């Protein structure tokens, strides 16, 4: 994945 | 708990126990629009981090001492803090996570 999808995947729990 | 589920559905556990790790309790929106917010110092030297105007709700992992791969032990902490990315890119999105304050 690119950096920013590994971030959203990573990080995000909405 | 949560921490052992999420780090595992994610894909940070699978393959590895890490030692620390934050989920962020918002929109997407809502994290990507930090890019365009206050501009901080990264502790690596650059200049690419941004800090949230408000706090976000946050909850933290980090790895118990004795934890080892396979079974990764993971204290959970909640909080509302201000959060540290990095952007990069166009569109100039977070592509890490740094810390939270
Ligand atoms: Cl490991
Ligand atoms: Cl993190
Ligand atoms: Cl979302
Ligand atoms: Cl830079
Ligand atoms: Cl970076």
């Amino acid at each position: 994945e690119t950096a920013a999808a590994h971030f959203e995947q990573h990080h995000m729990d909405s | 708990n949560y921490c052992n589920q999420m780090m595992k559905s994610r894909n940070l556990t699978k393959d590895r126990c890490k030692p620390v790790n934050t989920f962020v309790h918002e929109s997407l929106a809502d994290v990507q629009a930090v890019c365009s917010q206050k501009n901080v110092a990264c502790k690596n030297g650059q200049t690419n981090c941004y800090q949230s105007y408000s706090t976000m709700s946050i909850t933290d992992c980090r790895e118990t001492g004795s934890s080892k791969y396979p079974n990764c032990a993971y204290k959970t902490t909640q909080a509302n803090k201000h959060i540290i990315v990095a952007c990069e890119g166009n569109p100039y999105v977070p592509v890490h996570f740094d810390a939270s304050v």
